């Protein structure tokens, strides 16, 4: 079935009749991880290439 | 007889040492609102040798493993609270600040009277006569000699006089013979050294002064007391009944009367050897916690601080030479309901003083005040329609006794 | 001239109000709703069970 969020936003002066709307949220987030970097240095073309 | 200054009239003040001396630094932030009201510290151990001429003796009789513990709680508030018809305050005086500066000095001075009630009516040992003053030099080095011979080396030893007290001393040192420095600044400053006679001495006028109690009648104990370290390894304290008292009187025995067994002497606490005062052994003294009365018969109950260890199956925590038993002889010092104000001397591992920090209390104006590192919280509301203001100042204090064979109460001797 | 809040759980707003007793040196809160009502028409529902 369908869920949605609630912050009470709505119903505030205002002649509400569409309660058709679901409220879905994109959450970001930024972490800090391990990561491993392998180094090709084929001479040919520029050498040093992480 | 109209107008008046802005200035007020400077008042008294009383000094704070006693605060700055004690272990401010054990107990400090522990009791938060996670421990609880009450916190403990640990106990050091003890070992006992035995002696054996044979080598495959695997199989013998051992020591044992026994933990003690040192516990620190809360006291009571001390609060301070004012009310006022606060237009007719407010006639001449000006952003209510003229409250703030002598309500900090009445809770810290509160603060420290009942620290050295506490102090005194938690130290054990005992030394000199308390009708003499102190007059001489031995009677201030009489405390370091002491406290060295006893065996406590780990900490920093203090003592702490009155001002007519020093003068006596500065007077004494005012006569020396070769020494200019100190003879110069005792003539014209009527200082003593920082270091007089091994010990730190201090000079204080705010100092609580102590009523001996009514007692008459040859003293002694009726009944052997339990002294076992497993009874006595968490607080210290024992109770004790004596008879030979006097027929029916309240308040017998007041709190902070120091009460000495004659036949049981103290012991150098790690060779476990008694003690010699040059001509005399040194005796066993305990102090009243709690004021004790007498019923019919001279029969009283008292609990003492300070216990005469003579545990015989585990010999390693004994500190006195022999057992306090039945038909043994007491005495009490002092004279029969004379008030005194005695001179204490202590380590710096005696007692412990910290404080509980205070939130804001809900929809109410406050704000804190500092004094001498104690913070003091301060709300103001206007209960009632009697267009009355009041305002409280609120403190908590915690307190700890780490050893009570480490300080105590001294006096002159003749 | 009380500190108070507004929540909100599962599109319902509850009120916080906080509030203290100096001389006795206590502190107090309290959480609030105010619900409503209403039947339209009797005739547009009811209990319904297996019958026979």
């Amino acid at each position: 079935p369908t869920s949605l969020d609630v912050t009470s936003m709505t119903s505030w002066e205002y002649n509400w009749f569409g309660a058709d709307v679901i409220y879905i949220a994109k959450y970001y987030e930024v972490r800090k991880e391990s990561v491993d970097v392998i180094s090709y240095r084929h001479p040919i073309t520029g050498e040093i290439a992480t | 007889s109209q107008i008046v200054l802005k200035k007020f009239l400077p008042g008294f003040m009383s000094d704070l040492v006693l605060a700055k001396t004690v272990d401010r630094q054990l107990l400090a932030g522990e009791i938060n609102s996670s421990t609880g009201d009450s916190v403990s510290f640990k106990r050091p151990h003890q070992f006992s040798s035995l002696r054996t001429p044979t080598g495959d003796i695997s199989g013998q009789n051992k020591n044992n493993l026994i933990s003690g513990k040192a516990t620190g709680r809360v006291g009571n508030y001390i609060t301070v609270a004012v009310e006022y018809q606060q237009l007719e305050e407010a006639i001449k005086l000006n952003q209510l600040e003229e409250i703030l500066a002598p309500v900090r000095q009445r809770i810290v001075t509160d603060l420290e009277t009942e620290l050295a009630h506490f102090m005194m009516n938690n130290g054990a040992l005992s030394l000199g006569s308390p009708n003499t003053p102190i007059t001489k030099w031995s009677d201030v080095a009489q405390t370091a000699s002491f406290l060295k011979d006893l065996g406590v080396n780990e900490g920093e030893n203090y003592a702490v006089m009155d001002p007519w007290s020093a003068q006596r001393l500065a007077d004494a040192q005012t006569g020396l013979h070769a020494s200019d420095q100190l003879v110069r600044t005792a003539w014209e400053n009527a200082q003593i050294p920082t270091n007089f006679g091994g010990i730190r001495a201090l000079m204080s006028n705010g100092l609580a002064s102590r009523t001996q109690g009514a007692f008459g009648g040859t003293l002694t104990v009726k009944t052997q007391p339990t002294v076992t370290y497993n009874a006595v390894k968490d607080s210290y304290q024992f109770t004790v009944t004596l008879t030979g008292a006097t027929a029916s009187v309240t308040g017998f025995l007041k709190a902070g009367d120091q009460v000495k067994f004659t036949n049981t002497y103290w012991l150098q606490q790690q060779t476990k050897q008694a003690l010699y005062n040059g001509a005399t052994p040194i005796s066993f003294t305990a102090t009243v916690t709690a004021d004790a009365n007498s019923d019919s018969g001279g029969d009283v109950t008292v609990t003492l601080s300070g216990v005469p260890i003579y545990d015989t199956t585990n010999p390693q925590y004994n500190s006195v030479s022999r057992q306090v038993e039945a038909g043994d002889a007491v005495s009490v010092v002092g004279t029969a309901s004379q008030t005194m104000k005695p001179n204490l001397f202590y380590n710096k591992f005696f007692c412990g003083l910290g404080s509980i920090p205070l939130p804001k209390l809900h929809s109410i104006d406050s704000a804190v005040a500092t004094y001498e590192g104690f913070s003091i919280r301060v709300h103001k509301y206007a209960d009632g329609d009697a267009n009355v203001q009041k305002m409280r100042f609120d403190l908590l204090p915690a307190y700890v006794c780490f050893n009570p064979h480490m300080g105590g109460q001294f006096f002159g001797n003749p």
